[PDB]
RNA sequence: ACUGUCUAAUUAAAACAUAGCAUUGCGAUGGUCAGAAAGUGAUGUUGACGCAAUGUGAUUUCUGCCCAGUGCUCUGAAUGU
RNA sequence: UUACUUAUUCAAUGAAGCGGAGCUGGAAUUCAUUUUCCACGUUCUAGCAUUCAAGGUCCCAUUCGGGGCUGAUCCGGGUUG
């Protein structure tokens, strides 16, 4: 009020140098950024075959979190827990004369790609988890079809790295369960039901549907409003 | 194991699933430098039977050459 | 939440952390001793007749001096070896490929005296 | 035989442009926010002679909308523009000699110079002293504009393509005889090394298709096909007619 | 010569009026009168189109 | 026509050039030209009062007839190759 | 044959304001209410236009300094053709 004044500015083309604004939409990115974005786009623009694109249909965050919840009880031995187990059965077995068992039959999530494949082939898998990222996609893509044929209930899940954490690796392509402690059997059957309902049942129909063929929005609104006026005046 | 499946799939080049893959990948490569380091094999079964190993000291490079 | 706010359209190489070298083993294993010392800087006196004259009439000492040495290195070395104050130092390259220093002392010192103290005449 | 003269020019040794004194490329302002929505004002700070050019340049300064500073442009000067004059450039801008407007925004019969081929190229057509182009019509659906270039040709370009009102200055330059070798000499001295010209018919065979013979003469038809190959094309290339042109020129 | 201007005192490089070592007096005279009259007519320009909006 | 230019070391000329005159190609996704190739290059800091390609040779005067041939060219033809 | 754009191609720019919607106006005539289409800070003058903007507002615990929001409407990150 007192000696203070209201100036204000005219930003109106031909006066008053423009204020600093957010140009983030316009910044010129490094090529490696430019590509990983354009790669994402090109995959959406193209028509994508049903044997791929049966991915992108991914387990919902709820059913998944319940699935991780169960799986996380089954983690493999930590480095310490094996060193620990050994000294137990290094002593007790070699002396107390139990034959190679001072240790209980372990129950753990099964992993590694070649490991899991032969498990599915051998019908030993109760549940197979498949990641959605897996850049050389071929390592994985045959798995739903393999599972479907072997009558092994499977799910496509987000987090190749989140599958990793539960096995104590940076990443894992797959995670599977074969054995389960009798205490957890019913929770599993419940998970298997919801999962089979979202994947193994829908397999045949999904197999018929191509994906992609999706426009960007500048192209979208152009044809949304062009087909809008042309037909209905 | 998985490698056997990769082998057979890769023998269908004109199959719709590989035609897609071929088309997307060939664009990406052509965007990068004519010689550029590859993080991992994109044919793990092929590398494998040519003597590749996942231990430290093995390296993959990707490269472009003109045709004709 | 939402994205970063950049007000500029140029993306620049992120300013990242540069670590100083911490060698696991020494470079050359012994440091080289001083490559130009006062004894290697000033080589011989120059006793030519016309040089001896600068000593008598000019209060000036003429030395053959290392080709690798500058006016600073010459001044200091004459100062340390001969216990004398230097006024100024002029130099030139002889045409046999050697360097000649014309070294004038300060008014306090007598070049002639200092010349037959070092022992030439 | 030898590589003839018109083959040696492409290697650009002694044939490159003599560029040292030139004021710098003449261009329109970059096509930006101001110019495609509003207009923007400038002052011609000077109008100046460019070396090896027929027509004067005009230095025109503007304010930088995004930063505090002045930004100076080099225009080809239209006849009648003057120092101190205000120049207006943009979609919405009054129609006056010296201003730059999109071809769509001016009525037929409008006369403009330094007109862009595509929008944004900062001008292509009608830059030589005396020249202009005329707007002969509009097609508002697909927003094109039909113009007639100095050659007589009629081309159709984007109505967004910019041009500048008026004609280029220094016209009539070619009406005055050069009168002597020296005037030509100093002329090409500031252009490139094209002068003088030896006639192929005064050369030996090694040198040129026309070379040789105990009398000077071409010896075969001097009309050469497009299909001809380098070292063959000299004389009248792809001529659809030849001989003194009788009767009115001026395409219908 | 340009570098000698660094060896001389500031009074040799200026005159006491605004825009002293830069513009030519009579030029400064002009940009005063011009500034003033334009800043005035700028008021005249607003209130006239302030009424034009109100009566139309 | 003039002033000008060349065969250093047998030709300085009527030869070459020149202004003037005329013809030809091209609106840039181009004309002419360079390169083994290229995200290459000359014209081009260019735009037809321009660049590129030929001829004739200042002024005055005048440049007739012939498109069958060889070229060049074409909003042409079509049931032959 | 003619549409599409992501391959490929061309131009531009220290990848700055693109596309879609909304505010206020208004031409417009209402056949129930808006069915729409344009707009939507700069043109007597060879001045001046920069310190994340003054203003307004909310904070830090009132220091001197300093921050947030608004001023400058939302939404999609397709740099513009
Ligand atoms: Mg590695
Ligand atoms: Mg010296
Ligand atoms: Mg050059
Ligand atoms: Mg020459
Ligand atoms: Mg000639
Ligand atoms: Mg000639
Ligand atoms: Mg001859
Ligand atoms: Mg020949
Ligand atoms: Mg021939
Ligand atoms: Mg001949
Ligand atoms: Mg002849
Ligand atoms: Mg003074
Ligand atoms: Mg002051
Ligand atoms: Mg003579
Ligand atoms: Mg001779
Ligand atoms: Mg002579
Ligand atoms: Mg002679
Ligand atoms: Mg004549
Ligand atoms: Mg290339
Ligand atoms: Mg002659
Ligand atoms: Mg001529
Ligand atoms: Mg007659
Ligand atoms: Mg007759
Ligand atoms: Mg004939
Ligand atoms: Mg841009």
């Amino acid at each position: 009020n007192p000696l203070t004044h209201s100036t204000p500015k005219n930003f109106g083309i031909g006066q008053a140098v423009q204020p600093k604004r957010n140009l983030s939409r316009y910044v010129k990115w490094p090529e490696y950024v430019r590509v990983q974005r354009q790669k994402k786009i090109l995959s959406i623009r193209l028509k994508v075959p049903p044997t791929i694109a049966q991915f992108q249909y991914t387990l919902d965050r709820n059913t998944a979190a319940e699935t991780f919840k169960l799986f996380n009880k089954y983690r493999p031995e930590t480095a310490a827990e094996k060193k620990e187990r050994l000294t137990k059965e290094a002593a007790a077995v070699a002396e107390g004369k139990s034959k190679q068992d001072a240790s209980p039959k372990p129950y753990a999530v099964k992993y590694g790609l070649n490991h899991v494949v032969a498990l599915i082939e051998n019908k030993k898998a109760k549940l197979v988890l498949i990641a959605n990222d897996v850049d050389p996609i071929e390592l994985v893509v045959f798995l739903p079809a393999l599972c479907k044929k072997m009558g092994v209930p499977y799910a496509i899940v987000k987090g190749k790295a989140r599958l990793g954490t539960l096995v104590n690796q940076k990443t894992s392509a797959v995670a599977a369960l074969t054995e389960v402690r009798a205490e957890d059997e019913a929770a599993l059957a419940k998970l298997v039901s919801t999962i089979d309902a979202n994947f193994a049942d829908k397999y045949d129909e999904v197999k018929k549907h191509w994906g992609g063929g999706i426009l960007g929005n500048k192209a979208q609104a152009k044809m949304d409003k062009r087909a809008k006026n042309s037909d209905s005046a | 194991g998985a490698y056997k499946y990769l082998e057979e799939l890769q023998r269908k080049k004109q199959s719709d699933v590989l035609r897609f893959l071929q088309r997307v990948r060939v664009w990406e490569y052509r965007q990068k430098n004519v010689i550029h380091r590859a993080a991992r094999p994109t044919r793990p079964d092929k590398a494998r039977r040519l003597g590749y190993k996942a231990k430290q000291g093995f390296v993959i490079y990707r490269v472009r050459v003109r045709r004709g | 939440k939402a994205l970063k706010v950049r007000t500029s359209a140029t993306f620049r190489l992120p300013k990242t952390l540069k670590l100083a070298r911490a060698p696991k083993y020494a470079s050359k294993a012994v440091p080289h001793y001083n490559r130009l010392d006062s004894y290697k800087v000033i080589e011989q006196p120059i006793t030519s007749e016309t040089a001896m004259k600068k000593v008598e009439d000019g209060n000036i000492l003429v030395f053959q001096v290392s080709m690798k040495a500058n006016k600073y290195q010459i001044k200091k070395a004459v100062k340390e070896l001969y216990e004398v104050d230097v006024l100024k130092v002029n130099t030139l390259v002889r045409p046999n490929g050697t360097k000649k220093a014309y070294v004038r002392l300060t008014a306090d010192y007598d070049a002639l005296d200092i010349a037959n103290r070092i022992g030439y005449i | 035989g030898r590589v003839i003269r018109n083959q040696r020019k492409g290697a650009g040794s002694i044939f490159t442009s003599h560029t040292r004194l030139r004021q710098g490329a003449a261009k329109l302002r970059t096509l930006d926010y101001a110019e495609r929505h509003g207009y923007i004002r400038g002052i011609v700070k000077q109008i100046v002679h460019d070396s090896g050019r027929g027509a004067p340049l005009a230095k025109v300064v503007f304010r930088d909308p995004y930063k505090y500073r002045l930004r100076e442009e080099i225009f080809i000067a239209n006849e009648g523009v003057h120092t101190g004059q205000f120049i207006y450039a943009g979609k919405k801008a009054s129609l006056n000699v010296g201003n730059v407007l999109p071809l769509g925004s001016v009525p037929e019969g409008t006369i403009v110079s330094n007109v862009e081929e595509k929008p944004g190229d900062r001008g292509a057509l009608a830059r030589a002293s005396g020249n202009y182009v005329i707007i002969i019509g509009h097609n508002p659906d697909e927003n094109k504009t039909r113009v007639r270039l100095p050659s007589g040709a009629k081309k159709v370009i984007s109505s967004d393509a910019r041009g500048v009102i008026g004609v280029i200055a220094g016209g009539g330059r070619v009406d005055k005889p050069l009168l002597k070798a020296g005037r030509a000499f100093h002329k090409y001295r500031l252009k490139r090394n094209s002068w003088p010209k030896t006639r192929g018919v005064a050369m030996n065979p090694v040198d040129h298709p026309h070379g040789g013979g105990n009398h000077q003469h071409i010896g075969k038809a001097s009309t050469i096909s497009r299909g001809a190959v380098s070292g063959q094309k000299a004389g009248l290339i792809a001529a659809r007619r030849t001989g003194l042109l009788r009767g009115s020129q001026k395409t219908q | 010569r340009p570098r000698q201007y660094a060896t001389v005192s500031k009074t040799h490089k200026t005159v006491s009026r605004a825009y002293g070592g830069s513009r030519c007096a009579n030029c400064v005279k002009e940009r005063i009168i011009r500034a003033f009259l334009i800043e005035e007519q700028k008021i005249v320009k607003k209130v006239v189109k302030e009424q034009t909006e109100a009566a139309k």
